[PDB]
RNA sequence: UGGCGGUAGCGU
DNA sequence: GGAAGATCGAAAAAAGCACGCTACCGCCCGCGTGGT
DNA sequence: ACCACGCGGGCGGTAGCGTGCTTTTTTCGATCTTCC
């Protein structure tokens, strides 16, 4: 998994899995566009990386 | 973007690192060292 | 006739380079500072070299050549600007020898009264407040959670500084 | 199941 | 009538060196550390 | 003794490593040569 503020950080570039938060609290298309507050990574498709 | 410089798994517990990632790591380390030494009131020669 | 030069040493080989240079009768200088705090814990407090990978050397080029110093074990390369190596003025050495060391702590990771994040633990992904570093590798922090804020003790490994 | 380098070969 | 623009050859730096395909090999930081 | 990582960077050395092209472009000692 990526680190924080690293060269691969999810907060900067995007989540590692499509419509799945890095934390894993939100893992569905319903939370699209919602930035999770525990880890600060937006729930979007992986292609945005 | 990270996808343009992927970390392809080697199927043996290791990760193949592209040259761009290594160069970026070098630049980041050098910049962090420069900031740390600037915060340390280092002499002019060391800062240069 | 003696001259001062700056040398960039290898990684973790400052002691070896200093010993080798002293074996060759070359004056050596490296700042010292009593400050050392990393994840390893177990009372890390010990002196560490200020301005890492830098070493000032006083010697006469006509006695010991610069190539011999460049080939000394532990020393990586001369700190050179242009073709010729840079010459450190004596005023800089004089001012750095005595009052350069300072008690100000540069690494803020062990200092209390800060804001940190936890990489892994009982409550992952929750910011914590550093207020008092009891002992070593024992960090009591005001972890914030939805149910209740808890003054919980976690290791230095558990939380990441800032 | 991804590339880099080297070597050898096929077709011009 | 000794200096300033011309140049002149001599030296130095840079870029390119056909395409497809096949097979093999090796390699995918690197050594100096820290707890056990 | 192994297992794991963590900051750095050409290497090992108490120096030196290179060593069979052609064409284009840039710069400069040095003349030169013309004259301000
Ligand atoms: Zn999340």
């Amino acid at each position: 998994k990526p680190e924080r503020d690293g060269l691969f950080c999810a907060r900067i570039f995007g989540p590692v899995k499509d419509y799945e938060c890095l934390c894993g609290k939100y893992k569905r298309l319903k939370h699209r566009g919602v930035i999770c507050e525990k880890c600060g990574v937006e729930v979007t498709q992986t292609k945005v990386r | 973007p990270p996808d343009l410089r992927p970390l392809v798994p080697l199927d043996g517990g290791r990760f193949a690192t592209s040259d761009l990632n290594d160069l970026y790591r070098r630049v980041i380390n050098r910049n962090n060292r420069l900031k740390r030494l600037l915060d340390l009131a280092a002499p002019d020669i060391i800062v240069r | 006739m003696q001259s001062w030069y700056l040398l960039y040493c290898k990684r973790g080989q400052l002691q070896r380079a200093q010993e080798h240079l002293e074996r060759q009768a070359v004056n050596c200088l490296a700042p010292m500072i009593t400050l050392e705090k990393i994840v390893r814990g177990k009372r890390t407090a010990v002196s560490e070299p200020l301005f890492p990978n830098y070493l000032f050397v006083e010697f006469d080029p006509e006695v010991i050549h610069t190539t011999t110093i460049n080939a000394t074990r532990g020393v990586s390369h001369f700190v050179r600007f242009g073709a010729s190596p840079a010459i450190v003025p004596s005023a800089v050495i004089h001012q750095l020898s005595v009052y350069k060391p300072k008690d100000i702590v540069d690494p803020a990771t062990p200092y209390p009264g800060d804001k940190v994040i936890i990489t892994e633990g009982a409550f992952e992904g929750f910011q914590a407040i550093f207020t008092e570093p009891d002992g070593e590798a024992r960090s009591m922090l005001l972890l914030n959670l939805i149910n209740k804020e808890i003054k919980h003790s976690v290791k230095n490994t558990e939380f990441r500084k800032l």
